[PDB]
């Protein structure tokens, strides 16, 4: 599950890039990861 | 990694770790390298 | 381990910077408070900051005079105290309240790369750095021999001195029976006003000599005042 | 704006007591974050309650907490001497700030309760010639120390130019406190009389002086 936002720009639209914060995992199997990444709209769906 | 101290394996941040199953041994076995015909 | 520092005895109208130097945990991912307390008063709240320092909430008693700031790398909180007044005479604690260590589905979720969260409270709370905003300076006391109105009790009124203490003995220490050494106020000019009287019977009013020996220590003003009706 | 607590409680050892913290729906009535702090003289506060019902590891089971509406309460069962101290509640507010109670001074009771002795001194003549005037209301021999002091010029309440001490301990196991009233010589001579009304444990004692 990805929590994403319309990318940062000043209006004049009508996005497609998302600031996506999601809970992920690390090399250590117990502890986990909280990271953000920017994705094109075609690789995801709500 | 930094109550009592906690520890973690050394390979965790490098390489996927396996374990050679106890059936297979490591014992060096004499090997004779050979060549085919024409050589 | 929190090191609440930066305080001191200052003037109204001045400015100062506090420091809550943090160890024993990861300050860089933990939101903190400043929390003040006037001497003998309740915990007047000061200001909250985010775990990295973008949010700077404040009580409006301190805002925007006592501005909270931090350094995640230094592991040290700060309170930029600007335009000081007498309400800043207080004991400035360092408090963590938000957050939870995100142990969910039986596993420790953490935010950015296994930090420490806020833990709903503190592993070790604020010690309290003391800013003490007073107005006066080293001034000798105005001592007045209290006319008694059985027990028509008398004494000396140690008025208008700063700072603490006056050591009021009686008759070079020869009189000690009935000495109510009662504490010193903070009056309007910053000075203090106590009365370490001696409660005596109504017979010896002026008959017994009553020399209050008011040794104010920072002003070195030993005021000797014989008491009579 | 502070969360409202009762200035003081008191109790005999073994007695159960309660302290109330009354906020608004935007702090105490809006969240489960109410926590409670115990404070001893010269020491930093320690949290005895959090998330309104919860005890932090190490706290006695004699401490409980509760919330009804906008009023959260701390309850101490079986008071022991070491519970005596000041108690502050902290709440989280809709803007994510924090706010503290006005505080409560709790007294586990050593001896029987005692009422204040009140002496009032008219302004000294040495001071009147100094072009100043002050009234000294001296309070003594009361317990537990908590006192409302109130001044009245004639029958009218006076909130201007009054400083009062925090009750301090005496050698005799009872408290003492003072209240000073600043006036101009004209004020002193102009008015009929001046009154000092000390409210201790719901009871008021009063003294009076006149030019």
């Amino acid at each position: 599950t990805l929590q994403c936002t319309n990318v940062t720009n000043n209006i004049t639209d009508d996005g497609e890039l998302k600031n996506c914060s999601f809970n992920m995992t690390t090399e250590l199997r117990d502890k986990k990861q909280k990271v953000y990444s920017l994705f094109y709209r075609l690789d995801v769906v709500q | 990694i930094n109550s009592n101290k906690e520890y973690r394996l050394i390979n965790c941040n490098t390489s996927a770790i396996t374990q050679a199953c106890p059936k297979v041994s490591f014992e060096p076995i004499p090997i004779h390298y050979c060549a085919p015909a024409g050589f | 381990r929190l090191v609440e520092s930066g305080g001191g005895v200052v003037q109204p109208g001045s400015s100062l910077r506090l420091s809550c130097a943090a160890s024993g945990f990861d300050f860089s991912r933990q939101g903190m408070h400043w929390v003040r307390q006037a001497p003998g008063q309740g915990l007047e709240w000061v200001a909250f900051i985010k775990y990295d320092g973008s949010e700077k909430y404040h009580a409006d008693s301190v805002w925007g005079r006592l501005s909270i700031s931090r350094d995640n790398s230094k592991d040290t909180l700060y309170l930029q105290m600007n335009s000081l007044r007498v309400e800043d005479t207080a004991t400035y604690f360092c408090v963590r309240e938000a957050g939870g260590p995100d142990y969910r589905n039986g596993y420790n979720y953490y935010d950015f790369y296994d930090g420490y969260y806020n833990y709903h409270y503190m592993d070790v709370w604020g010690k309290g750095t003391t800013v003490t905003v007073s107005s006066a300076s080293t001034k000798g006391p105005s001592v007045f021999p209290l006319a008694p109105s059985g027990t028509a009790a008398l004494g000396c009124l140690v008025k208008d001195y700063f700072p603490e203490p006056v050591t009021v003995s009686w008759n070079s220490g020869a009189l000690t029976s009935g000495v109510h050494t009662f504490p010193a106020v903070l009056q309007s000019s910053g000075l203090y006003s106590l009365s370490s009287v001696v409660t005596v019977p109504s017979s010896s009013l002026g008959t017994q000599t009553y020399i209050c020996n008011v040794n104010h220590k920072p002003s070195n003003t030993k005021v000797d005042k014989k008491v009579e009706p | 704006s502070a969360l409202t607590q009762p200035a003081s409680v008191s109790g005999s050892p073994g007695q159960s007591i309660t302290i109330s913290c009354q906020g608004t729906s935007n702090d105490v009535g809006g969240y489960e974050s109410v926590s409670w702090y115990q404070q001893h003289p010269g020491k930093a506060p320690k949290v005895v309650i959090y998330d309104v019902s919860k005890r932090p590891s190490g706290v006695s089971n004699r401490f409980s907490g509760s919330k009804s509406g906008n009023t959260a309460s701390l309850t101490i069962s079986g008071l022991q001497a070491e519970d005596e101290g000041d108690y502050y509640c902290k709440s989280l507010t809709s803007t994510r700030r924090r706010v503290f109670g006005t505080g409560t001074k709790l007294t586990v009771l050593g001896q029987p309760k005692a009422a204040p002795s009140v002496t009032l001194f008219p302004p000294s003549s040495e001071e009147l010639q100094a072009n100043k005037a002050t009234l000294v209301c001296l309070i003594s021999d009361f317990y537990p120390g908590a006192v409302t002091v109130a001044w009245k010029a004639d029958s009218s309440p006076v909130k201007a130019g009054v400083e009062t001490t925090t009750p301090s301990k005496q050698s005799n196991n009872k408290y003492a406190a003072s209240s000073y009233l600043s006036l101009t010589p004209e004020q002193w001579k102009s008015h009929k009389s001046y009154s000092c009304q000390v409210t201790h444990e719901g009871s008021t004692v009063e003294k009076t002086v006149a030019p």
